[PDB]
């Protein structure tokens, strides 16, 4: 829910087990994402006991209708939304997971896995792209009803 | 004992409670983010030479 | 009645406020994609000096 | 360009409203148009409702804000050009250097 | 506003007339603009590349320079007795009133920063103009005056979208 | 007989493609040239006055002796006429005899007397041999040399608040000293400017140059960057791993003095760094570097009324000259004074009772200047990153290892 | 351990809290400022590595 609000994007898997002792294809697309620290360790212990489907979705006639005529009034809440203190505490939680990724990818290049940097700076291009995105929405309403006067 | 959360202003002769809490869980994360960045940028630029 | 200008004068204000933002995201998107397409060129060129 | 699309239909459908009230107001001052005290008296509590918030309290929030993510994009940009400078190093130390 | 334009003008007659050594009236104004925009590291250095002979020619120059000895010593009452000695008309007399009006305002600014009281003397030796002229103004500027004490009180005093842009273009790629 | 032909060889080679032969007919010249190339150099302005004037005037330079009689006035505008609007295209190539006139040009002023022009004119020069973010070349050493020697840094400032990448070479034309100059006289440029921060970044570059034996250039500059240091901040900041084995080893213990001088600061005691001043105040008027050291005693008390604000709020003025070591509160409340209109102390004076307030709150950090502060730092960081990328990219179009 | 201010006029001492935000940005602005200038040093360190520039011994 959080990287949902954060991205402004749906951010849903859905996935299937293999039986115990079974094999999987050499497919495998694996759509990347930022996988917190405390997490990976398990994350690429069980990655490959499972896979993820193709996820699709639909509504109504009436639905479609409904968002429609919906929308003629819901425009109001998408200049209104103030996404930057509404999950607040997600950013900060991210930048509290990155330093630590950062302190592994600086215990990498101290002695001596492949690239935990790079890895590193996609992750808070992602997260700082989200909050300029979050101050884009700010500025735009500051530019909409505050700077008018009399 | 910490059973009461505040502090005491002998002066003025009062019970200054403690209530002034913000976010300050981003600016702890993004101190740390700073300390981090800073000895990595360190041993970035140790690379050459 | 005589004043009513005024009203109009503030709305139109608005408008032509609106008809900068509107534009300016036209064109601010339009620099988004500007930059990201010449960027992949400009990495597909790298990219084909590999084989060299 | 996928995350102001929103935005921009929002402030598109808020635009035309705004013109819909502006042309309304035209029509009645200029006439033929039926006068009504009482539509154009909204118009004007309407016109009165701008600018939003012009207090020093929201302007140092909305400055506190700006300036939040203001110096997170700072040390985003600071990990950034620390990759771009970790990549330039790694090959200048293979071409330029023998390690 | 216009004496930078001079200053720049100066600064291009500097190196373009000579010959080795400049004219003795454009040092003289370089010299004066150089203490007007409180650059003390640029006139200390321009006294010390004169030759001794304008030096000694022009004793005038000396009385500019003797200014800047008090600028450089921050002796404000100094400074407003150096103004008022030397007559140089049209070429450094015009300028002198505007390092006078300039140092009247940084003392002023810097009286209004860094006390919260201070004697009304020492004030008005720093402003330049005497103990009543001094109270008057502040009194009528909104500063709290005091007397038998004589203390002073002083009263401390797209375009945005683009560069976001610029920004995420630069992190996303 | 034979200065009577190449002329029409230069003309040869005018609009047309390479100009190596060019390159070569400047390196042979004619070795034991005569007095005719003033006469040849009459009717030589035909297209742009060319490359040939450049090894003219540069055997000119060559003589070691005249160089063109006491009426060398002439030459030396002669010289001002070939760099001013005669400039040229093809410098790239003949950078070796270029550099060579503008560091024999710089000689000549020196061992005269006052080079203040030399200034006006080799900025032009430097102009036209740098591409566009500009090269460190060898001429960017004699604009300071002679700058710092006429007293006049105000126009040389805008070659040296430039932090230049790529030292450009060109057939030769370059020389470690001429780097180590550049950065020890910039460093003094700079310190001489009160901007001590661009000067302990300028003395630091200075010695972190690889050396395989110890120069003057290198030995002046740690001096002086122990002392700036001692002034910017409140201790030497430490060198770079990087920096010459022959810094640790001979450098440092022969300005033991300068060690021993950090070693009193770090007691931040006043009067035994008078005494350790006094003691070896021979060896720093010898280094003609005194006056640094009494910034060093002077930023010392500010350093100590500046350890002030940590602990105390309000503080009595007479108890601030008997803690920093002043002698009366009057010197105390000029100190402060001072301190407060450069900005290095967050504090305000009390005459009434006699009191010092600090306050130690310059900013809340709400600001659009603080917009304006990020923004102009984050472009200098994307500034940066796009010259990484445009390295990067170069070292990825070279063969591979 | 005392994060204190004395304030010896009237002989009280004040108990100090730390502006987090104003802390934060602080060293975060100075950290991005010897950022570049460590970057500087090393554009410059890359640029005598490639044109070989160094002092002779004899």
């Amino acid at each position: 829910p959080t990287r949902t609000i954060s991205a402004g994007k749906v951010n849903l898997g859905a996935f299937r087990t293999y039986p115990k002792g079974y094999k999987p294809p050499d497919e495998g697309p694996s759509e990347y994402q930022t996988i917190p620290l405390n997490k990976i360790e398990d994350f690429g212990v069980h990655c490959k006991q499972y896979y993820a489907l193709e996820v699709s979705y639909f509504k109504s006639s009436l639905d479609r209708k409904l968002l429609e005529l919906l929308w003629n009034k819901y425009w109001v809440n998408t200049l209104s939304s103030s996404s930057l203190l509404t999950n607040a505490d997600y950013t900060t939680g991210q930048v509290f997971d990155l330093s630590e990724k950062l302190e592994q990818s600086e215990a990498q290049l101290g002695r001596g896995s492949e690239d935990k940097l790079a890895k590193a700076t996609r992750d808070s291009c992602k997260t700082t792209i989200e909050a300029i995105h979050g101050l884009m929405s700010q500025v735009i309403k500051d530019k909409l009803f505050n700077q008018i006067n009399i | 004992d910490n059973t009461i959360h505040g502090r005491i202003d002998q002066v003025n002769q009062l019970l200054e409670l403690d209530h002034q809490k913000r976010g300050g869980a981003r600016y702890t994360a993004l101190d740390k983010w700073t300390n981090q960045l800073n000895s990595l940028n360190q041993a970035v630029v140790s690379k050459l030479a | 009645r005589q004043d009513l200008s005024a009203i109009a004068r503030t709305l139109q204000e608005w408008c032509v406020g609106c008809e900068v933002v509107l534009s300016g995201i036209e064109e601010q998107v339009s620099r988004a994609n500007q930059h990201k397409e010449q960027q992949l060129g400009l990495k597909q060129q790298i990219e084909s000096e590999v084989a060299n | 360009a996928e995350h102001l699309i929103a935005q921009h239909s929002a402030i598109k459908m808020l635009h035309s409203r705004v013109k819909l009230i502006l042309e309304y107001v035209k029509a009645s001052e200029a006439g033929e148009v039926p006068f009504n005290h009482e539509i154009l008296r909204e118009a004007y509590a309407l016109c009165h409702c701008l600018p939003v918030l012009s207090t020093d309290k929201f302007k140092t929030d909305f400055y506190d804000q700006c300036n939040d993510v203001g110096l997170m994009a700072y040390l985003g940009t600071i990990t950034k050009t620390c990759n771009t400078m970790n990549q330039f190093v790694n090959k200048f130390n293979v071409l330029y250097d023998r390690q | 506003f216009s004496f930078k334009k001079l200053l720049d003008q100066c600064e291009n007659q500097e190196l373009e007339a000579p010959g080795g050594i400049a004219t003795p009236p454009v040092y003289g104004q370089l010299l004066a603009l150089y203490l007007l925009h409180n650059d003390m590291n640029n006139a200390r250095y321009l006294w010390k590349r004169i030759p001794p002979a304008i030096k000694s020619a022009n004793s005038e120059l000396g009385g500019i320079w003797s200014v800047g000895q008090r600028i450089w010593q921050r002796d404000f009452p100094g400074i407003y007795t150096t103004i008022n000695a030397h007559q140089w008309s049209e070429t450094v007399q015009p300028i002198m009133e505007a390092l006078r009006d300039a140092t009247r305002r940084r003392a002023f600014a810097l009286v209004s920063q860094a006390y919260t009281s201070i004697i009304a003397d020492d004030f008005a030796a720093f402003v330049g103009l005497p103990v009543e002229e001094a109270v008057k103004g502040i009194l009528e500027q909104g500063w709290q005056a005091d007397s038998t004490t004589r203390m002073v009180l002083p009263r401390k005093p797209e375009q945005q979208l683009a560069r976001l842009t610029d920004y995420v273009a630069f992190l996303e790629n | 007989s034979a200065l009577e032909q190449f002329v029409n060889s230069v003309r040869q080679l005018s609009a047309q493609g390479q100009m190596t032969q060019l390159c070569e007919l400047i390196n042979k010249s004619g070795e034991l040239l005569a007095k005719n190339l003033s006469h040849l150099d009459t009717v030589l302005g035909a297209l742009d006055v060319q490359e040939h004037s450049l090894g003219v005037l540069a055997v000119l330079f060559v003589k070691f002796s005249m160089p063109s009689v006491p009426d060398f006035e002439t030459l030396f505008s002669q010289v001002q006429l070939f760099i001013s609007t005669c400039n040229g295209e093809h410098i790239r190539y003949a950078t070796d005899t270029f550099a060579g006139l503008c560091h024999q040009l710089t000689n000549a002023l020196v061992e005269r007397k006052q080079p203040l022009r030399g200034i006006g004119i080799l900025k032009q020069a430097i102009d036209k041999m740098q591409m566009n973010t500009n090269q460190l070349t060898s001429i960017h050493a004699d604009l300071c040399q002679l700058c710092l020697l006429a007293k006049c840094f105000k126009p040389a400032l805008p070659y040296l608040d430039v932090d230049m990448m790529d030292i450009c070479k060109e057939n030769g034309a370059y020389d470690a000293k001429h780097f180590l100059c550049y950065y020890y006289y910039g460093g003094m440029i700079y310190t001489g400017l009160k901007n001590f921060e661009r000067a302990l970044y300028f003395y630091e570059q200075a010695i972190t140059t690889p050396a395989m034996a110890v120069s003057h250039i290198m030995l002046e500059s740690y001096k002086k960057y122990i002392l700036v240091s001692l002034i910017l901040l409140g201790k030497v900041q430490q060198l770079p791993k990087y920096t010459s084995q022959i810094v640790g080893r001979f450098i440092k213990p022969l300005s033991n003095a300068y060690h021993e001088l950090a070693q009193v600061y770090s007691t931040n005691n006043p009067s035994e760094l008078r005494n350790l001043v006094n003691k070896h105040s021979e060896t720093f008027t010898r280094d003609n570097n005194m006056g640094l050291v009494k910034q060093c005693l002077s930023s010392l008390y500010k350093k100590n009324i500046q350890r002030l604000t940590k602990t105390f709020l309000t503080l009595s003025l007479q108890d601030m000259a008997s803690r920093v070591q002043l002698s009366g509160p009057q010197e105390a409340e000029k100190y402060v004074l001072h301190m407060i209109e450069d900005g290095e102390i967050f504090a305000s004076i009390n005459q009434k009772d006699g009191m010092v307030s600090f306050h130690d709150n310059p900013e809340k950090y709400n600001n659009p200047a603080m917009l304006h502060n990020i923004d102009q730092e984050m472009l200098k960081c994307i500034e940066l990153d796009e010259r990484l990328k445009a390295m990067d990219q170069e070292i990825t179009v070279n063969p591979q290892f | 351990l005392i994060s204190a201010r004395v304030d010896s006029h009237s002989k009280i001492l004040y108990a100090r809290d730390v502006d987090q935000r104003s802390t934060t940005f602080e060293k975060s602005l100075l950290m991005g400022k010897e950022f570049q200038r460590r970057a500087k040093a090393m554009m410059l360190r890359a640029a005598v590595l490639r044109n070989q520039i160094h002092v002779k011994s004899p």
